[PDB]
């Protein structure tokens, strides 16, 4: 069979469609540009007592981004980390 | 539990430090900033930590700073909790004694 | 000033909104799940003679995905690599039409 | 040149074996596979290479195959030309004499 060996998710190669019989030289250097799109999320909290489920507001994940930071008052620096806001609830099965 | 049809499990998450968190030196900020801004490109965030309504100059863009915490309206955030893994996919609510927010901000364009 | 130190895009922290005054213990283990949505692209080819510009069909980048692969006939394996299809055109900075 | 409003420059692109290309032991596969399929989970691609009109079993949902290269319609794809990062900041053209696709595929749902 044609058994799979390896798979890459991350951007590497870029297939270009100009026309049949293109003349593209070696000296020509190409630049790729991925569009910024903050993806959606799901969260599931669990133990032997309670369940914690939540999703993300699509419209919010396109309009305003959320980010957490640690700040030293005595220094004046901000260690920022991009984080999504998951509106979760509590249950128990 | 099993997640939905097109949602794939987060396995290689980035470790958020929690030693530098709870400190007799540090804080814990939140930023409800518009999606339009590339926060990767940002070199500095010079704002006012002791005023309610103010203006941030980020590059060439003049945004309206609103401190959420210093408005006694939404004074307290016991609603929002921070998660952290202790293994990188095993996110857990950050520990101190339970960590709640201090300074929280929203920056807007020219309405 | 309060100059920025670091910024991470890639998944790390998850702020949760339950209700005011939640009681969340330590033994409770959380799992996050990022949705697959294959992002859009733009391409710009350049040298001392010609310019090569192109974009991605949004509807295609949501319906069907494109892949490149190397196949050894003598082995029977496929080294797959996910790749986007960018429909590009050729130009020069007013170099060939006006010239 | 300046890119658009929400498109960000690719700086840390991944390496590709350009050396395996020119030889006569390896091949070049392209695929219009539906987005429904998680190609990370896939262990094998047992797809018929001789049948222009074929099928392809990937897990459970049976697949429909147009081995598109085996038709005079798409039996020339001298536009689809592979680009590869040599520095990781810029993309160059794979060289032979210019490298095009050996085999192409339209794998679809049922």
């Amino acid at each position: 069979s044609i058994a799979i060996d390896s798979y890459q998710e991350d951007p590497s190669v870029v297939v270009s469609n100009f026309f049949k019989g293109v003349r593209v030289p070696k000296d020509t250097e190409f630049q790729l540009y991925k569009k910024r799109k903050q993806d959606q999320f799901v969260l599931h909290g669990e133990n032997e007592r309670l369940e914690y489920d939540g999703e993300t507001d699509e419209l919010t994940t396109k309009t305003n981004q959320y980010m957490v930071g640690l700040y030293d008052k005595q220094s004046g620096k901000i260690n920022l980390y991009r984080a999504p806001v998951v509106t979760s609830k509590i249950v128990s099965k | 539990y099993q997640p939905p049809s097109d949602y794939k499990q987060c396995k290689h998450l980035k470790s958020f430090p929690v030693s530098e968190l709870k400190g007799d030196n540090k804080e814990l900020w939140l930023m409800k900033v518009p999606a339009n801004i590339d926060i990767s490109q940002l070199k500095s965030l010079p704002l006012d930590t002791d005023a309610t309504v103010s203006t941030v100059e980020l590059g060439s863009k003049n945004f309206n700073v609103l401190q959420n915490t210093s408005t006694q309206e939404g004074s307290d955030n016991t609603n929002l909790s921070l998660l952290i893994p202790s293994k990188k996919e095993t996110l857990k609510v950050a520990t101190s004694k339970s960590v709640y927010f201090d300074r929280v901000f929203t920056i807007s364009e020219t309405a």
